[PDB]
């Protein structure tokens, strides 16, 4: 039918957990993670969740770096995906935190993945009210850096992103 | 009972028609948009049951036909031979009756909307199709490179079209066409071979020069380097056998041919070259998106199968664009079918009756259905 | 001072330079303010019998020039090229040296007032002028209509402007430019003729399409009603025979070209249309004077010669302006030359001699004497 | 030496009276040249002026019914020449007063005159810059008709020419 | 011409017969104005077949070959190429020229060369090109008397002109400017 394909309500459930800053006393300790990865189902009618390390804010207090700089070690190198990320940035005046839609489409990946994910991504873009920035990314060093991510959050921002100098 | 109606995928193309089934990722026929109606001159040996000799049939029947081209520029220039393209494709090449079998057609860049209406009409009037769609060629070619926003092209023996796109929606102000094409490169290759003294005079000889274009020609990284290297190493000129062991050699022509697509004055064209046309096409777009266009230059189309062209385009675009801009040209593993392969994937993406028009929706809304549906 | 020597009237308008003698209500030259500055080939042009080509003589140079203006958008982008345009206007097209006879010029569309001191310079320094004057364009067209108050719309092959005037004084805080140039309605016209399949692309074919602009185009009284009527109205197509006898037709594109003044959206521009720009201009003027400006909308320039334009403005202005007010559109017969005709009428009176700036005042007082005579 | 005839600046004296005007009240009526003839000098080296009726804007009152019509009663039937014209023509939107270059080469004229004269086209056309039209004149019976003095300018005049209706 | 004089059994092959076949080409061959008319007009005459004579006194007969020979230049389909005729090639050449000059190419078709010596060829060309070209426009062909040599005759007249003063292609200048002198001793 050439229409693109749709999201399971699962992605919208985890989006509403992710989009807010939560209660400081407990939820921002060990319930708030700030990354997720989604996949297209193998019946091929639905977008669903997949594995990728949704590291919590408190795991940075346990034994880890920022969760984006540990999420990006489990991105499929040969399949296209959607990631969602709450980007926490730190400017010449104040901190701000904004949500990014990340269409991942690696150049080696099947043409039959590329097309179906690229058409259906607008039908998940138009479902996540609270994204303010977006990128399509194709090299591993497009998606893995914080400096080139702060370029897509660009507009006089500068200074820092995830506590790292930009 | 669960099985799916394996749809028919006709790319109407840039005057090169490409036909197959959906979900099968190779064509079943691919031919240039030639239809020959007969001459009285020579000998005509009509042993079929139609007067219109379509594609391959005209290529095998030199001199004795008056040729007419139903598609040239991706617009349908004639309808009464264009039926006979589809008619032959269904009932001779694909080998099916469309009556049960959905059809994806393609719309090319700059095509009027009345040409969607008479395409939607002919599929339900002349070819009995139960449900149909009209996909836009550039967006299929862009989606084959896995982008939603960027600039894309086709470049064939018909025309070259540049199409800038945002989120699958093509930006119409900035679409440009360069009518210097792979036709003029084939007949320019035949010129520089007859200057070197080799005979090519029939269409049966010309399509061997069109073979040499595909299998032996390339873009040079810059001209004078390649020319100095070819002059000081005559050993870089390469041999070719014709289909009956008669041998030729070609060398300096192999780059000196494609080079005129970056240099319009060498063939006597007014226009911008492909690099100039691409930069002009990006520059006639909105000031924010231009940097995501610079970074998503998707090469696609028949003539983009040449070696060196992406390499040379990265060089030419960094000579035209300010040096603060991050340029990223892309040229995928297959380029002449990227439209049709995107079409075969999209025509096997079942579910959701949004885009595809079923017969009942034409029988309600008439021909205007396609403008409620093909957004 | 009462000597029988006839002043040289030069209007610049929006982008169309017009020149002749005073007294005569008809010019001797009318041309676009165009200069061909080399595209790549500068070293091969620079060994020629000249370097730099202006006017119609520049349009008969295929591909090798980037064809641009000095006065591109009502403002000048190079002064030497503007002198080269005026030197070609006087010492070629009109065949005069401004030394022998005085000259009346026009202030360029919305220029900062020091722009006319460089015009005062080039007359007295380069061309050795005895005496000169510089008038506001829109006031001449308004006085030919026979009011001293109104809102004048210019629309030329350079840009479009709404200019409010109350009793000869132009209200500066409410002059509104519409960046739609009639020059590049021709770019749009060629783009929408490429949707009819036509191959028209050269610098020669562009002025054949400028004849199509002034010959075959008309404003539809409503666009969506005409687009609905167009699908039944086989009467819409109008024939054109090309210079070498080949007949073509143009239909829908005859009303699209003028509709791009009401829908800048259809050429991809962010601007409001001429009807909105007229309303928005009146609504940035004082709460009482709006009453007189609504009744005195004066259509001028070249791209108000289209049939249906005054008629269509009398529709659209009554939808944005309140139906309690007394909206009238005025559209003079001679509209495209009104400014230059008024410049020839102004340069053929006799009331006060030294109302021109003379060379004898200039050589002690310098350029800024101009603002003590020229409003 | 296998090389076409060279024109020098004697012809630019006669074309001064064309290339610029003067004031219309007296000076144009004695100094606008309307028609003048040029010939190959039979030393076989240059194109010179042929001082046989240089026509102006006074002489039109006394005898000269049209300027060119008095010049068509000189022009040689079977030999080649060059000429200039200052064409006075009314159009719909402008009075034009424009310079024209004439190649006179009768269809029956000697090849050995034609070739020397015709190859000098480039040389004269460089020097007589400020022309806007070119009359190819193929004999008497291609210019004795008053209308084709407008057609050879591009025809698009369509109002009046030389004081006659068009 | 000898491939169709084969239909009369003249087994011509030698240079000594190519002499005689040249002499039929110059002195006997003509283009038809209407090929069907010239066949009917020949068949309605009491003479169409006529003898030519070889210098040694032997005799050979030629008939409709006189216009069957020339006609394949107006359609190469008859000798069996795909190629279009000289009028079609002329108008295809005109059609590929710039729109602001095509108008004057219609009136200025100069026929030079050895094969323009056949009667009817310019007359046929004007009759053929008026079916190709939009009939509002007007066609004119010109074929000189010495059309056989016309290009060299204009060369002989250029050769006789002594005005070298803006040329300078000479055996002094050659040794500075090299083989490419010809492109830097012209405007």
């Amino acid at each position: 039918m050439a229409s693109g394909v749709t999201v399971n309500d699962e992605v919208i459930k985890v989006f509403n957990d992710m989009k807010v800053r939560k209660s400081s006393t407990q939820e921002e300790i060990k319930k708030r993670k700030k990354a997720v990865l989604f996949c297209l189902s193998d019946d091929k009618r639905q977008i669903i969740v997949e594995e990728a390390k949704q590291i919590l804010v408190g795991d940075i207090g346990d034994t880890v770096e920022d969760p984006y700089t540990s999420f990006v070690k489990l991105l499929p190198l040969n399949d296209c995906r959607y990631a969602l990320y709450d980007a926490t940035y730190e400017t010449k005046e104040s901190k701000k935190e904004d949500l990014v839609f990340i269409f991942w489409a690696p150049e080696s990946a099947p043409l039959k993945s590329k097309m179906i994910y690229a058409s259906s991504k607008d039908a998940i873009k138009k479902k996540f009210t609270g994204i303010k920035h977006e990128w399509q990314v194709n090299g591993l060093d497009d998606i893995k850096d914080r400096s080139t991510l702060g370029e897509k959050l660009g507009g006089n921002v500068v200074v820092s992103l995830e506590g790292k100098p930009l | 009972d669960e099985d799916e109606t394996t749809a028919l995928v006709c790319d109407n193309g840039s005057g090169l028609v490409k036909a197959g089934f959906a979900g099968d990722d190779a064509p079943r026929a691919v031919f240039p948009s030639i239809v020959g109606r007969p001459r009285h001159q020579g000998v005509m040996v009509g042993m079929g049951q139609k007067d219109s000799y379509v594609g391959d049939e005209a290529q095998s029947k030199r001199g004795i036909l008056t040729l007419k081209y139903p598609i040239e520029h991706g617009i349908i220039t004639n309808w009464d031979d264009m039926e006979k393209i589809w008619h032959h494709t269904f009932y001779n090449e694909l080998r099916v009756a469309p009556e049960e079998h959905p059809t994806l057609l393609t719309e090319a860049p700059l095509n009027p909307k009345a040409n969607r209406e008479k395409m939607t009409q002919i599929m339900f009037e002349t070819f009995n199709v139960p449900a149909m769609y009209v996909a836009i060629q550039a967006v299929l070619s862009l989606y084959a490179s896995g982008r939603t926003t960027g600039i894309v092209l086709d470049s064939g023996d018909g025309v070259t079209h540049n199409v800038p796109i945002y989120e699958g929606y093509a930006l119409p102000h900035a679409i440009m066409r360069l009518d210097l094409a792979g036709r003029d490169l084939t007949d320019y290759l035949m010129k520089i071979l007859t200057e070197r003294g080799y005979s090519f005079v029939t269409t049966a000889e010309r399509e061997i020069v069109r073979d040499i274009k595909e299998k032996l020609c390339y873009v040079a990284l810059d001209f004078e380097n390649e020319m100095a290297t070819a002059a000081s190493s005559s050993s870089l000129e390469k041999s070719y056998e014709l289909p009956d062991g008669q041998v030729i050699t070609i060398g300096n022509e192999r780059f000196r041919c494609p080079e005129t697509l970056f240099q319009p004055s060498f063939i006597g064209m007014e226009s911008a070259g492909i690099h100039e046309t691409t930069y002009n096409s990006i520059m006639k777009c909105d000031i924010d998106i231009r940097k995501d266009l610079y970074a998503n230059n998707v090469m696609s189309g028949g003539t983009t199968m040449y070696p060196g062209i992406a390499d040379r385009m990265q060089k030419e675009i960094t000579a035209l664009a300010p040096s603060t801009m991050k340029i990223k040209i892309i040229a995928p593993p297959e380029r002449k079918y990227s439209v049709w392969i995107g079409g075969s994937i999209l025509a096997s993406l079942s579910t959701f009756q949004q885009m595809w028009i079923t017969k009942q929706e034409y029988d309600e809304a008439g021909p205007s259905i396609v403008h409620r549906k093909c957004f």
